[PDB]
């Protein structure tokens, strides 16, 4: 959900 | 009697001649019952060196001590398996079968699988108990060290339980884990459950989300330095805080920040190419000068926290985490890939030292998951980013990453190695599941 | 006392509660005790697969087993480690990291280092004695078994020696390997050395090169095949003719040829394609056709080749490869890949079942050199050539290659997972060099230098 992620974000 | 540790499997001669390469001198059966011990385990020292799969080990050997080298930390432990790692998928229930940080470390720390992101809860979003908070309930030192950011998945797993591993402080845990965020009645963030685990001893990077205010509690408005502070920690930044430290207890526990993010890299050297095996000259690794002897290293981290938990009559539990490495700046970086492994390696060998002399340490050395950079012909004539190195045999050797540079190295889902040393240690040979470490260091602990 | 094999390590339970997943019942310090002796070992049966990587094997078992599944032979093994592979340059006399099949199958056979293409032979082309021929001169019943073609690499080494794998035949071996050439007073070619070399027990594919003439020597004039009849071999090429066999020994030895190059693959499957996870659709399987009753599988080979090794008192040393797998058709593609590590289990299997009640044989299972297989997420990011499969959990699998297509899988350099049963398995335990496990044969055979 990070690893990395998408989003984790704005 | 005593448990030995592979002093030497480096190549025993000329390797151009017959049985020159061989590693071995004689016989192992006798060396193997001798390592063999169901006896009771004081303490545990588990080693976890990001990404540090098989073909990790290959290339820092390769190019660190020769192919025919040998890691006295690394390749220096008599049992050995292979285990595997599958998260789960939140909705079914059913395998997925590349699993993430949070997952694979929940999976060790707590003994359930659960989705990727998720730490110490189960598909549920249930929380459960980790070794590290069972260690402290049963009067044992706890120490969680690391040279990433505390916040990270896996020096976090062992001491908070959120829905997503997203949720390093305040800030985030209220938008990605509302259900944890203090403010509506959670645990609270990453950062905040870390300051009330309070472990012994706790090591690393990470000072970045302690400069975050709480939104709610006790200590509402006040950066979580501040309240680590106020709750009697012993707050160090660097090596010389550090080693001034004579105790570390739950009265004055120990809360090492060395870094805002994670801590300095060993080695530094260009990043690989499309097409630099023999577009661009073969690379010879430099030492990363951020390298202050006011920085401690993996090495020291390690070698302090046992001093400070050596200290306690009934025992410790601690986890050495070696992954300074992030993403994409150090990222497609054979040389501070490389770097990393010599970095645990040397820990490694602090941890068997101990052990070693005590008798009654199970020390465990494994990683999360494999990259799939890989060791590749001169040659080579597969697509993707490529380096030559020159290693210490005088030849080189081309390392290839199968990622999209302006995209991070992918996981995989391929078993990996785990070895252990000192009572219990067979619990990880042969084939057993993430899960069994769990269990197995619960048992060799006898935690209840 | 007898030495456990590995009832079963599956996942215990519902691996969405605690515990669920773990494949341990409790303590294994007792079970590994047990596994352990250096009693002499009676007989040796090497498996070797293609693919009994780590990768392979846990894509393998996600595919047949479920994640929690439990392979009854490839997991079965006790006592595991990993073993480095590395090859010498030729010319400096210096490491090579990565090595071809060759080079690698003439370390463990030889126990000494060598060139990339070389068989049998060092970087000075000076011939070692193999395994093989060493249990020959100490009396022991040998066995050479492989689902490629005979004169591949794997089943080569064992009795071949020869400056490149490549020399295959005559024709091949008087242009590529001179000094080799029969005409030119050497040994020979890849298969007229396999003939000379008469092991008790010789099963696999590649009757295509048999069919060829030789250049000179007492069988100018003949196909290989034909010499074979003339020299007493049995010739065999199909599921009948070798189940009619009751005997294998030097007087009436056993060349049972059952494909024209590799034997037939277990499963079928398209190759994997770039972006083919969102590209295609899921995969699952299908038995291949050309499968059939009439053709022995690598199970049953190795089954039959145990019955005749066994009769000899002194002890049998028998190597079983599986690679039925090519170049690119069967390819960078999965199913075969994984089918191959089924069809490896089996074999296995009865290796196991068969040491267990003899109680003085040593298994051991290997994976040939590295390969770039591995396991990614399914979502977008692939890349290289990639395939979603469908898996017994019911659950897609994503897997991607990274060499090109036109272009045949790549090998790496990364250490590899070997795995034994039996007197003396304790030796590949932990880190050791592939070179290694031909000191531990030989020693744990008694075999004299």
């Amino acid at each position: 959900h990070a690893t990395p992620p998408k989003k984790e974000a704005d | 009697p005593e448990m030995p540790v592979l002093e030497n499997r480096a190549a025993q001669g000329d390797i151009t001649a017959p049985g020159g390469a061989r590693r071995l001198t004689g016989d192992q059966t006798a060396a193997l019952r001798d390592s063999l011990s169901d006896k009771p385990a004081k303490n545990i020292i588990l080693l976890i060196g990001d990404g540090m799969g098989d073909s990790e080990i290959t290339a820092a050997r390769n190019y660190a001590e020769g192919a025919g080298g040998f890691f006295k930390g690394i390749d220096a432990l008599p049992l050995t398996g292979q285990y595997t790692h599958y998260a789960l998928n939140k909705k079914t229930g059913k395998p997925d079968y590349v699993t993430d940080l949070a997952a694979s470390a929940t999976a060790w720390s707590t003994g359930v699988k659960t989705y990727n992101g998720a730490l110490g809860v189960d598909i549920h979003e249930k929380d459960h108990p980790t070794i590290l908070e069972m260690a402290k309930a049963a009067g044992l030192a706890t120490g969680n060290v690391s040279t990433a950011e505390l916040q990270d998945a896996t020096p976090a797993a062992l001491v908070a339980h959120v829905t997503s591993r997203k949720c390093y402080g305040p800030s985030a845990t209220s938008e990605k884990c509302p259900g944890n965020a203090l403010e509506k009645g959670g645990k609270g963030s990453i950062t905040e459950q870390l300051l009330n685990a309070r472990a012994d001893v706790t090591l690393g990077g990470g000072a970045k989300t302690f400069a975050e205010t709480a939104t709610a509690g006790e200590w509402q408005g006040k950066t979580l330095r501040e309240q680590a502070q106020a709750r009697g920690y012993q707050l160090v930044s660097d090596a010389a805080s550090l080693n001034s430290v004579t105790e570390a207890n739950q009265q004055k526990p120990l809360l090492g920040l060395f870094a805002d993010g994670n801590m300095p890299v060993r080695w530094l050297g260009p990043k690989a190419t499309y097409h630099g095996n023999i577009d661009k000259p073969a690379v010879t690794c430099t030492p990363n000068p951020q390298r202050n002897d006011s920085v401690p290293t993996l090495a020291q981290m390690t070698d302090k926290a046992i001093e400070l938990l050596s200290k306690n009559e009934k025992g410790f539990f601690l986890q050495v985490e070696g992954a300074s490495i992030d993403k994409q700046d150090h990222a497609a970086n054979p040389c501070g890939q490389i770097g990393e492994t010599v970095d645990l390696d040397e820990a490694v060998q602090r941890a068997l030292e101990f052990a070693k002399k005590e008798g009654n340490t199970l020390v465990i050395v494994t990683a999360d998951h494999a990259h799939a950079s890989q060791i590749v012909a001169p040659d080579t004539k597969a697509p993707g980013l490529t380096q030559a190195l020159n290693t210490k045999d005088g030849a080189v050797m081309v390392m290839s990453y199968g990622n999209s540079e302006e995209d991070s190295q992918e996981h995989t889902g391929s078993q990996l190695r785990i070895a252990a040393y000192g009572p219990h240690a067979a619990n990880v040979v042969g084939l057993t599941d993430q899960t069994d470490l769990f269990y197995t260091m619960k048992a060799a602990l006898g935690l209840k």
